[PDB]
């Protein structure tokens, strides 16, 4: 069996499970990450120019 | 906006408050997703329900008892052996000085 | 992990494991183009046995194959110890 | 934890170990430059022997 070779194989169903879990949580990560920019662009604009008025 | 009144500030509002709510959708679309599959895998987890025999063959023990406790956390309590009796293998002891001469077929 | 060739397997496939207390071997690759032979000696020999040691050995099946080899080196520590009578 | 050289090593490079149950011993590592003899001593003898 040259090294790094196909043996073995179990229920790996859980573990994928909750890697698609995890990589859910991220996408919506992300997602947040788009309005709680958003609401900053919306609240730097305000106010780099409030502040020069 | 285009009508030339309606303060920036108001415009603003409905720009963040728009992506906001998307935003606060897409959470609730990962939520359905997570609680989709943890269902699927708590399904999955229930698997275990006939205890399903991996073969044929014919069964050759038995240990267990139909009314008695396991405790599979720790070891994992073998229940049903089953090995496959339509051929049969006989391994031949075969000493160390034998060996050098022993070949295959 | 290596190549060497397979040596024991003691799993079947369709069988539960149970890894988080102790690891379950599942299974045995060794290397088996190089050997090496594990030469016991005893506690009266060895203020003697030195490092590269014009060895020779023959196997438990040869009526004269005689190996012409040399010892390699020592181990501090009884058969026992490394990896009464002595 | 020392130097004096090293006298078992009972691992393999690739194998998996399980120590949160009980510690997997590793290497072996003790001290060569002395060395100390542990004279078995029997039970009537012991009135007697004294250190030193």
């Amino acid at each position: 069996v040259k090294k790094g070779d196909l043996l073995a194989e179990i229920d790996s169903t859980t573990q994928i499970n909750t890697l698609n879990t995890r990589k859910a949580a991220l996408a919506s990560y992300q997602a947040q990450l788009v309005a709680r920019k958003t609401a900053y662009d919306v609240a730097l604009s305000n106010y780099q120019r409030l502040s020069k008025l | 906006y285009g009508q030339k009144a309606t303060s920036l500030d108001t415009l603003n509002t409905a720009k963040a408050t728009l992506n906001n709510a998307k935003a606060e959708m897409d959470v609730v679309q990962e939520n359905i997703k997570q609680a989709e599959i943890e269902v699927n895998t708590a399904e999955t987890n229930l698997g275990y329900t006939k205890i399903t025999s991996p073969i044929d063959g014919t069964v050759i023990s038995t240990p267990v008892s139909e009314g008695q406790t396991v405790n599979s956390n720790q070891t994992t309590p073998t229940i049903i052996k089953v090995a496959d009796l339509s051929k049969m293998r006989i391994k031949p002891e075969i000493s160390e000085g034998d060996i050098t001469k022993v070949k295959a077929g | 992990p290596i190549d060497g060739t397979v040596i024991s397997t003691p799993v079947s496939e369709g069988q539960t494991v149970n890894s988080n207390q102790t690891t379950p071997t599942i299974i045995k690759v060794a290397d088996l183009s190089k050997m090496r032979i594990k030469p016991e000696i005893s506690e009266g020999d060895i203020t003697k046995v030195k490092a590269g040691q014009d060895v020779t050995f023959t196997i438990l099946s040869d009526n004269k194959t005689v190996y012409h080899a040399k010892i390699d080196s020592v181990d501090p520590a009884t058969t026992t110890i490394s990896d009464s009578a002595v």
